[PDB]
């Protein structure tokens, strides 16, 4: 990039002009280039929201480091009747937005629908009880 | 009413979206009706014919005008059958694009067979004694014209679109069934497959320059990526709906051409689909002399006319930007047989694959002469051979204990 | 097409005149020309108005560009009586002019004629409903 | 819908969490459903692919911009059966991801071979009869394309 | 020689439209039908003279 | 014929057809004259579809 | 099949155009064309319907499968 | 002032580089740090070709740094094509002010 | 593997898995010359694929970076000859280990053309030959008194 | 040589912002609005103006 | 230096001394533009291994 000493070379000269250059004899430096790999997916199923159009979604980059921000900013979620086991009735319609790789456990799964919060919370609070 | 209209605006919107247009192709539309297009027309015949909307259009505005656009190749989009007025817009519309050099290509509807579906199309037993009864005489006169090898004919209409349905193309607003139970080629989107020979034109220009290789399945006559309809049947199912309307025979296929119509067919168990050969309307009257004989058949075919057409408009746009200039019989000599010689390859001419069709010609010759009684007006004759293209073979195959050729002598 | 230099050099020139020029040996530049294809075909069949008169009509070109704007400019429309299997009665008339090349599909069809409107918009508030 | 979405997730995360990304490997998601990327490569088709959002974000903002990042290896995470919408879908993909240099990879849904399981996939006596049928007619109108040789399965 | 005929029929089928002379043809033909002829070998062979 | 269309026009006359190869007849002829019929039309289907 | 690289070459070609090629030397396919073999024989002896007129009984293909 | 000559006043290596480029990052949404283009737009190669074939000079930014270049000079002339490909190629010279500097 | 499919087939009573070959979804057309063959079966096969599509990438970037440079036919020639043959071991290609996964070409070739009537462009072919993979084998197994090769002679 | 910047208006534009909107920007200048730029290019004087 | 090559071609203006006409031809360095690549993978050289 033109160092310095070569503008005072070039420019006005003293009669002793000392420049340091690097020296390569067969210069063509390498082209780098790093290896991306761009994928698609189906991921925030059935969103509460209009969500983005097309051309407009882009490609984020991920990593172990951003994952969980990933997740929490695109907002996946899961929205559908499920039969009722607890105490007769019919469809249990339940929303769950997960926000965190942990919010696919069974345990976060249960915490999140707000009766499964209930029953859990009881469970923790006899557990919890029958131990001092 | 709306299969007409959608498969109008379909098969026009498959000729857009399957060319590539940029400076050098482009597509005009003019929507007229049949009945507008014979009307007016009809309005100008015989003499009157030179004024016209039609002519002034094709011919006096681009063709005719300085720094116009020559107009190419026309495509009809409409069914012609034997009818007086169907014979008439097609010597009308031949005397036309005759005149702008400028090949029309429209469909050969059903009922020139006396058919009405093209799913007939295999019950007669021979094609060539349908057009021999009186019915007929107005084809027949038609085709006999020196006019006619301008107008191409592809019968069959290739498939527009797959039926809606969850199985295919699924609409996605509603729950949607289309019918279409298996054939009876009703319930079926067709388009026109003027609009195929349309597609496969623009292809040949863009790709190599010219409108020479527009036929054969591997020469660049293929139609691929048609719709293909695939619905269970009896016993072991799976049968697919052909995509052009019928299957035809090479022996069908021959025949037709013969009777100068140009085949869509469709290669079976596959969404591929080709024209074999592309035959204008006319037939090639016979000969004495094989060599008349030949130049009257390779006249009747399109893939040279689009040669010989595109050829016409050079000529026109260069010598029209060539008037007033100092030329004599010598100069215009050299000037057409320089000009005429970059088209054509004379090295090469039997070891070449690509260039045979971006070079038309596998050679030219200028007769030029000079108008007596005038000064500055010359006539010039231009001999030019095409690349000749595989059109038939007829092969004996013989088992032979000694080879006639060399062990045998 | 004369160059400047060309003035300068015939009309008053300098001892030293100095022109600058492209060399072609053989000129006769190349004709151009390109393929343009006309296509006749019958659209907006049935119009509502007089539309316009031949010779008017002129060729317009089209390309992937204008599409749309070529449908919607020509305005194609289409005018009939069908059987009305909705709710037995007899031949329904419809009026559908397409502006756009997705109006030909079914579902712009039937959000066209203003009982399969009516019709398909009771779908989706009943298949909205359902669904939260 | 559980299974599908925990099966998208956990396989994204088996994909960053068993990659060792640096300066030189990067992993960059795009969310598209796939009847949203049937959709959008539906609207433009033939003439129109070279205008795409898909073709834009693959090629023109990475390999076709001035010092970007040609993009690598695509991978799809769908499953793709022989039916019309997805020959077309892997049609228009093998067209981007041949422009683009960048092989595309996916999963080969059950329903490919008539079975909707993989747990049926020792029933058949040969799979190579599977294809012949016209069912398959878009399919092997696909293999014989020169675009396919970028699609993995 | 049926063989021939089906091989013949379908390739034939194909090359219609191809730009081709007589001495195309001749060489295109003759270097066809050369691929099932084996010269060097056919005194000393065993199966192929089957295939 | 059906069994002219059947042997020669959907599959040796049809374009991306199947030759048909070899026939079989599975039927016992006689010299009587419906059995030198029935061999004289097959060996002209036969002959023509050269299977 | 004309590969879209060759869509990109000629219809806006960036300056850098880099495109795939398989290299066939002399090209020229094989035919393929499998052998089928077409058998007539008289099945379903005195049947109890009228069964299916001539043209209509084609040639079903037949294995160890079906 | 480097070479003499007005020669080489194109290329990315080859001396047709603007550098320095005011860089203004700005924070957006999720992971931020994006920075405004100092070109007004960024043009791929393909829009790059495509303003230079009509005859102009277009400066396209480098992705994520403040680099940018004239990827080639191109004047304001359409070269004319001609038959023989020598005079072509003296007409297509013309047109390029690497060498009308000359 | 023949009808263009990957899979991943399990290794018994273990959790490892693996996959035998990496086969896209196109189906390499048989051809009279069996190095044209060869050369269609190399192009329907991953492995190779990702090989050149990384190398369209290295050319599209140092090329992109070298428009504008003083360059004849020779000079071109001397410049992407010498740049591609860095990528192949000359001197090893029988004995080698890792490296022949680093340097993925056996042997480059490249022909340099100018393109006619234009100055400074030029048309390019790369021929590179990639390390073959083992794909298959047949083994006939002989229980012989008398060597064949040697003993009987 | 005359170098100067041509305007976001020569595209019909009027940002520079919208650059990647159109498909090809050589039929822009196509049309008769043009008429007095394509002379313009034309001319053997042109070729000292950069833009 | 600009140019590979230089040639001039003085010719006298006739009818008037000391005036002259000069045409120079001189050959610039060109400059890389652009490169169209097809890569080819090959089992066998075209250039060497095969001949």
């Amino acid at each position: 990039t033109t160092s310095s000493q070569k503008f005072i070379a070039r420019n006005r000269a003293p009669r002793v002009q000392i420049e340091y250059d690097v020296e390569l004899y067969g210069a063509e430096k390498k082209v780098q280039l790093p290896f991306v790999m761009g994928v698609m997916a189906d991921l925030a199923g059935k969103p509460a929201e209009p969500q983005a159009a097309v051309a407009d979604r882009k490609f984020l980059e991920i990593d172990v480091d951003n994952f969980d921000a990933r997740l929490k900013a695109m907002k996946p979620r899961v929205a559908f009747n499920v039969p009722n086991v607890l105490t007769g009735e019919g469809n249990l319609s339940l929303d769950i937005t997960f926000e965190s790789m942990d919010d696919f456990s069974p345990a976060a799964v249960a915490r999140k629908v707000d009766s499964l919060n209930k029953l859990l919370e009881a469970r923790t609070q006899l557990a919890n009880l029958l131990t001092y | 009413d709306f299969q007409q209209l959608e498969s109008a605006w379909r098969g026009l919107h498959y000729l857009v979206n399957n060319t590539e247009t940029d400076e050098q192709l482009k597509i005009r539309v003019l929507n007229i009706s049949k009945p507008e297009l014979h009307k007016t027309l009809k309005k100008f015949k015989g003499t009157t014919w030179d004024q016209s909307p039609i002519f002034k259009k094709l011919y006096e505005e681009e063709y005719g005008q300085f720094g116009g656009e020559p107009y190419g190749c026309l495509v009809g989009d409409y069914y012609f059958d034997q009818s007086p007025p169907d014979v008439e817009l097609l010597g009308e519309m031949a005397k036309i694009s005759a005149a702008m050099h400028a090949p029309f290509i429209s469909a050969a509807s059903p009922t020139v067979m006396g058919m009405g579906s093209w799913q007939e199309l295999s019950n007669p037993r021979d094609l060539t004694k349908i057009f021999t009864t009186p019915e007929y005489a107005g084809w027949r006169s038609l085709r006999e014209s020196e006019d006619s090898r301008y107008i191409g004919l592809t019968m069959p209409r290739f498939l527009a679109r797959l039926p809606y349905g969850a199985k295919t193309d699924p609409v996605e607003e509603f729950a949607f069934e289309e019918e279409t139970d298996g054939a009876d080629s009703s319930k079926y989107a067709w388009a026109n497959s003027a609009y195929a020979m349309a597609v496969n034109i623009n292809r040949s220009f863009k790709l190599y320059g010219w409108c020479s290789r527009i036929r054969g399945v591997e020469s660049g006559g293929e139609v691929q990526g048609l719709p293909a309809h695939t619905f269970p049947t009896d016993d072991g199912g799976v049968d697919m709906k052909c995509p052009t309307e019928i299957a035809i025979s090479d022996r069908r296929e021959a025949e037709l051409a013969k009777n100068g119509f140009m085949p869509l067919l469709h290669k079976k168990n596959t969404d591929f689909a080709a024209f074999i050969g592309a035959q204008s309307l006319q037939k090639p009257a016979e000969y004495d002399d094989p060599d008349a004989t030949a130049n009257a058949n390779l006249a009747a075919r399109l893939p040279y006319l689009f040669a010989t057409c595109r050829f016409a408009h050079y000529l026109k746009c260069i010598v029209r930007d060539k008037i007033g200039s100092f030329k004599e019989k010598d100069e215009m000599q050299r000037w057409l047989q320089d000009w005429i010689l970059n088209y054509v390859d004379g090295d090469p001419a039997h070891s070449t694959e690509t260039t045979k069709a971006q070079h038309p010609l596998a050679a030219a010759e200028v007769v030029v002469e000079e108008v007596e009684g005038n000064p500055g007006y010359y006539n010039s004759k231009f001999f030019l051979r095409p690349h000749y293209q595989l059109e038939g073979l007829t092969v004996s195959l013989r088992l032979v204990s000694k080879l006639p050729s060399a062990k045998e002598a």
